[PDB]
């Protein structure tokens, strides 16, 4: 039973190898058939070989005889039964076969006994035609000829050893017992080279007679363990294998169609590489397969395009011949490949090729830097210049992720390309280019984000995180150096480059990861101050709408209340919004007024002014400053004359909406007055009037602002602000009106549910340019789920919606997700009515397809066939699922009833139902998910039928016998 | 280790783990002797040891007691008016010690492809094949592609909410050998009777040893006051008669 004994939990695997020799000693035939034994039952083979059968019949038949007495259960084999039990099973055999072969080497593996049956054996079965025997005998006879390759280099060493020792007498003539120890030397080395002799002849026996067979074998596992574990040996034993006798095999089974073969010839041909270098046959092979190399690097596999990456590297160790110009630039854009670690290696490989300024890839004091503020320059430089070239991206950040761990010491040395950014350094460059100080702005960007936070970006995210010490202590330190160092850096940072508002937008994001008490403890609070009358100039200086969204978010994260600063910089945020009341003010009370003109100035004041106010009111309240005056004012003129720019209407919106909800702020703050709750409700109330009218009005990005005002409105005084514990916002609530709502519906089809360029609502997006179709698509998406946000949380009537639950066909790619997840949220809410809602979307296209069409209705046409393909998944998308499950597929189905049955034919016959193929829709609907319920919705259907619309059986009525 | 006992085990044994916190307030004393008065099984050493515990702990008391009011002595006191070889050895002569020494098995009719598969996969291997999975370039992408869901954008609202507090209110709306010689002499009475046991008649044909051994028998029968011996002259035979005890 040593199948079992090894299976079954060894205790020491050289304790039953010693057990083995000691038997094997004792007599060779009872150990030889017990070895067997242990073979034929790791093949799964259960029978059992017999003294005599194993003694005198042969190999051949035996195995013939084994897989007639398989005696199977199941088709699986111990190489592939599930986990565990067998994994070690699997790795107690191997380890066996490898010991037992190991340890006999010095006197058993010379008596010429074993190996001519255990040779026979294990080739004639894998031969054999049954795949568990193949993959068994490969196995067992890998491993005894790993172990014989180890015997070998062995005996080269003691051969080598005995040389030594023959020459070292052959120095010394002297001495008689000098003589007789070189004639033992003598001796000894024959014996060890009749012993090589041997050893090679089993090594070519066991080679020619299974390896040459089994590489081209069917099994692709068997393949690739024979090539992995080649790379192994020729790893190991590069004294007879390093040549192109075993690299013809290695080249034939590169082209192989599995991908776990490549993967195998990948890592044979790193453990070529791996880890000693220089051969010239490796090189040869290399400029050999450079082209099949740079093939697996965009192989289907991930994990054979990272191990051709590694073995790039590996070439780039040892070569730096093969590859070419074309070969680095497409690694340079796998650098932005989806796969992290495809990148990561890419990356490696790109630090470690065009990076040898200073640093030779060798020993230091010469190699990080100089001791001198000069030496890195050169890194940022071609990290410059790749950024510019590489225009497959906007921004670094797959880049600079790909480089993090790779370049850790160099990307947190701000310092240097600070240098080379602002103050003009001694190097005697040329000046630094503006495409060049933006591109080393988001390189800065990229790179101290990935220093504070340190999960990759969006596609790269796992999700799994965990931090450890090491990690949390490095983070916090580089938080305090980046926070001292740009304290300093970013006053003349932005005095160098205040007009640009790009780089301003830029570099205003990396204040949301600053420490704010350590301003406290740096007492660098005048710098801060000096930031932001800078970025006050800039604010002045600038009407953008990005640029005053980044500075209002600046200052949202530097009004932190729980620090000591937030009086300091509350006193320049009050003075700022102070200024643009004041401005704000002036300009409106001279624009209102017709006068003359106004004209494009007074216009453009106001615009900018209004778009700061906005800006900085979103994020911060300033309500204090009551400008909903000016700012209604502005509307109700805008809704009175209509002549004047989009862009402050929008604004003025937009300015009033922040004003009402940083209002709504303070009201859920426990202290709720009931003067000021009423004026607060004529104020929402006058501006649901002006979102109304801009709704109304021709201009259509003001009918999408309208939109999502009026959603916000609604979802404010929705009938969940009920929930939060609170009593006295009952008068505030208020209810939306049927035009209203009508209105919303007639926008949300006019402006949404579009996928044609026919419609002329959608901008064109032909040209890849900014302006592509995915910011109308994405725009559209946007709007579609405001408003069935508003539908399932019981705002407004959800028959409306019924129209877009109908649109799930039409609109699958572009809203098929938003149409699946509101009918999921409504069946969740209640799903009677969802149910009700949803025949009521089928009945709405089957009377688009009655109007279209006529009462022949097509019925094998494409419509039809879309409407009981809705139908079907519907079907499916009901069943026991939630609460009262049969209840809403009956409602469902009366309704389909009621709607088959509604009207009547006036010519031809009066028994024939028009809306008849409705039926076709509600068969996918009773099918058989239920049984005991289709008596009933038999029961109810036949109450609009009669006998002589039972017995009439033809093509018009086969939509009711497909029904029935 | 265990008990609240347990202080006073180490007060009374250890006494190097106490601490001035178990000193001060851990125990009151007037509540443990009550505890230690009427127990049962105390050991009368053990009862020792706990008076040591607790008579330790009061003085440590006392100790600390008489500390406290010295640096109440201290803060009562203050008040505030404005208004060369010389140390060695006689060479290493005092320092000197020296040192000393239908079938349904799995049966593959072709096991081995021809050459011809060989010579089409050196020849062309494109059919497994692909290009890259590109990153998107733009930023956009990413703020589109990590809204992009139901999961996501039915929680969010349309227009962004720089403010946190804002998105609470959007979340608002989510849901024995001297018998021997005793016998010895009765029957040497009665083999004469003459009540007059002779020591010599007895050591006529013995040696000196066994003779000693029979006087010093005749001195232990006299101890025990079972036999009178009667000897007048300075150098005369004893002559024993039967004593009170002689158990006939």
């Amino acid at each position: 039973t040593l199948f079992e004994v090894v299976k079954l939990g060894k205790s020491a695997m050289q304790s039953v190898v010693d057990d083995w020799i000691e038997s094997y000693k004792q007599d060779r035939d009872i150990a030889l058939l017990d070895l067997i034994n242990f073979f034929i039952q790791c093949s799964g083979c259960r029978g059992t070989v017999r003294i005599e059968m194993f003694r005198n019949m042969q190999n051949a038949e035996i195995i013939r005889k084994m897989t007639e007495e398989f005696d199977e259960d199941s088709g699986d084999y111990p190489l592939t039964m599930p986990g565990p039990q067998w994994k070690k099973f699997r790795s107690n055999f191997c380890e066996f076969i490898g010991v037992l072969i190991r340890q006999c080497q010095y006197s058993i593996i010379y008596d010429e006994y074993m190996m001519d049956t255990v040779i026979s054996l294990l080739t004639g079965l894998s031969d054999s035609q049954v795949r568990a025997f193949r993959h068994t005998s490969t196995l067992a006879a890998m491993k005894l000829m790993t172990a014989l390759v180890n015997v070998a280099l062995n005996l080269s060493i003691h051969q080598d050893n005995t040389q030594r020792q023959y020459e070292a007498e052959r120095n010394k003539m002297i001495g008689k017992r000098a003589n007789e120890r070189l004639e033992l030397l003598l001796q000894k080395r024959k014996e060890l080279q009749e012993n090589q002799d041997e050893i090679e002849n089993m090594m070519n026996s066991i080679f020619k007679g299974i390896f040459v067979h089994r590489y081209r074998d069917a099994i692709a596992e068997i393949r690739a363990i024979c090539i992995e574990e080649i790379g192994v040996w020729m790893k190991m034993y590069s004294d007879a294998f390093l040549n192109d006798s075993y690299l013809k095999y290695v080249g034939w089974t590169l082209h192989d169609r599995q991908g776990e073969v490549r993967l195998k010839c990948l890592k044979a041909l790193q453990s070529l590489y791996t880890n000693r270098e220089l051969f010239p046959k490796l090189e040869l092979f290399t400029n050999r397969f450079k082209d099949r190399i740079v093939s697996m690097t965009l192989d289907k596999e991930y994990d054979v395009a990272v191990e051709a990456i590694r073995l790039v590297t590996l070439i780039l160790h040892g070569s730096e011949e093969a590859l070419s110009n074309e070969d680095c630039e497409n690694v340079y854009h796998l650098v932005y490949s989806a796969h992290r670690p495809v990148a990561v290696a890419a990356g490696e490989f790109l630090h470690k090729k065009l990076f040898s300024r200073h640093d030779p890839q060798a020993e230091e004091a010469l190699a990080k830097r100089r001791g001198r503020n000069s030496p890195n320059g050169n890194l940022i430089r071609m990290l410059v210049l790749f950024f510019l070239e590489s225009e497959l991206h906007e921004h670094a950040a797959y880049l600079v992720d790909s480089l993090w761990e790779s370049s850790q010491e160099l990307l947190k040395d701000w310092e240097c390309m600070t240098e080379l950014l602002l103050e003009e350094p001694v190097q005697g460059e040329e000046a630094m280019s503006d495409r060049q100080e933006s591109a080393l702005i988001e390189l800065m960007v990229c790179t101290i984000r990935q220093a504070a936070e340190a999960h990759p970006p969006v596609g790269r995210g796992t999700g799994k995180r965990v931090l450890t010490a090491k990690e949390r202590k490095t983070q916090i330190d580089d938080r305090n150096k980046l926070t001292e160092h740009f304290i300093i850096t970013l006053p003349m940072l932005l005095s160098k480059y205040s007009a640009d508002a790009e780089k301003v937008a830029n570099l205003l994001q990396i204040p949301q990861y600053f420490d704010l008490e350590i301003y406290s403890t740096g007492r660098m609070e005048k710098h801060l101050d000096a930031l932001l009358k800078q970025i006050k100039f800039v604010v002045e200086k600038h009407v953008e709408s990005d640029v005053l969204e980044a500075c209002s978010k600046t200052y949202s994260i530097l009004c932190s209340e729980e620090y000591t600063i937030q009086n300091r910089v509350d006193i320049a945020r009050s003075q700022l919004i102070d200024e643009f009341v004041d401005r704000f003010n002036h300009s409106v009370e001279d624009l209102l007024q017709e006068g003359e003109e106004a004209d494009d100035d007074d216009i453009y004041n106001v615009l900018s002014t209004l778009k700061r106010l906005t800006s900085f009111h979103n994020a911060h309240d300033l309500t204090k400053w009551d400008l909903f005056g000016n700012c209604y004012r502005l509307l109700k003129t805008g809704i009175e004359h209509g002549a004047m720019p989009e862009q402050i209407v929008v604004q003025a919106l937009q300015c009033s909406h922040y004003s009402i909800l940083w209002q709504l702020v303070k009201i859920t703050d426990g202290s709720p007055s009931k003067e000021d709750l009423l004026v607060l409700r004529k104020t929402v109330k006058s501006f649901l009037a002006v979102c109304q009218q801009c709704l109304s009005n021709v201009n259509t990005p003001v009918k999408e602002q309208a939109f999502m005002l009026l959603c916000d409105l609604l979802m404010i005084f929705s009938h969940q602000l009920m929930t939060g514990g609170r009593e006295g916002l009952q008068p505030l609530v208020f209810n939306p009106d049927t035009g209203l709502q009508s209105e919303l519906l007639s926008f949300v089809m006019d402006h949404v549910f579009i996928d044609q360029d026919e419609e002329n609502q959608s901008m064109e997006g032909d040209e890849e340019d900014e302006a592509n179709k995915i910011e109308a698509l994405h725009k559209r998406r946007n709007l579609l789920a405001a408003f069935s946000k508003l539908i399932i949380y019981d705002i407004v009537d959800m028959h409306a919606a019924a129209d877009i639950f109908k649109h799930y066909m039409k609109y699958y790619n572009d809203y098929g997700d938003i149409i699946k997840e509101t009918l999921s949220k409504t069946r969740q809410i209640d799903k009677i009515q969802c149910a009700k809602t949803l025949i009521l979307s089928l009945q709405q296209l089957f009377n688009e397809l009655v109007q279209e069409q006529g009462p022949n209705l097509d019925r094998t046409s494409a419509h039809v066939s879309g409407i009981k393909e809705l139908a079907r998944r519907f079907a499916l998308t009901f069943g026991l699922d939630q609460i009262k499950t049969r209840e809403a597929v009956a409602t469902l189905h009366k309704d389909g009833i009621e709607f088959a049955f509604k009207y009547q034919n006036q010519k031809g016959q009066e028994y024939p139902p028009p809306n008849l193929a409705f039926l076709e829709v509600l068969s996918e609907f009773s099918s058989k998910l239920l049984r005991q319920d289709k008596k009933t919705v038999h029961s109810y259907l036949e109450k609009f039928l009669t006998e002589q619309m039972m017995e009439r059986r033809e093509d018009v009525w086969l939509p009711l016998i497909s029904y029935r | 280790k265990r008990g609240p006992l347990a202080k006073i085990w180490l007060a009374a044994h250890w006494d190097k783990k106490l601490t001035k916190a178990h000193v001060f307030e851990c125990n009151l004393e007037s509540s443990v002797e009550s505890i230690i008065s009427p127990k049962v099984k105390m050991a009368l050493r053990t009862s020792g040891h706990l008076l040591l515990g607790v008579v330790r702990i009061y003085h440590r008391k006392a100790k600390y007691l008489l500390a406290d009011c010295n640096e109440a002595f201290i803060k009562i006191k203050m008040a505030f008016r404005p208004g060369i070889l010389q140390e060695n050895d006689f060479g290493d002569f005092g320092m000197d010690d020296r040192e000393i020494m239908k079938r349904k098995l799995i049966v593959d009719s072709v096991k081995e492809l021809d050459s011809k598969t060989i010579r089409a996969q050196l020849s062309d291997y494109s059919d497994i094949v692909t290009t890259l999975d590109l990153a998107p370039p733009t930023k956009k992408l990413m703020m589109w592609k990590e809204t992009g869901g139901v999961e996501k954008l039915f929680s969010l609202p349309a227009q962004p909410l720089w403010n946190n507090r804002l998105l609470k209110l959007f979340t608002r709306c989510l849901t024995k050998r001297t018998q021997q010689m005793l016998h010895g002499l009765q029957r040497a009475l009665a083999k004469t009777g003459a009540e007059s046991i002779s020591l010599l008649e007895l050591c006529r044909n013995t040696n000196r040893k066994q003779a000693a051994a029979k006087f010093y028998s005749f001195l232990v029968l006299k101890k025990q006051q079972a036999i009178e011996l009667t000897q007048e002259e300075p150098y005369s035979d004893i002559i024993a008669t039967p004593g009170p005890r002689f158990h006939i």
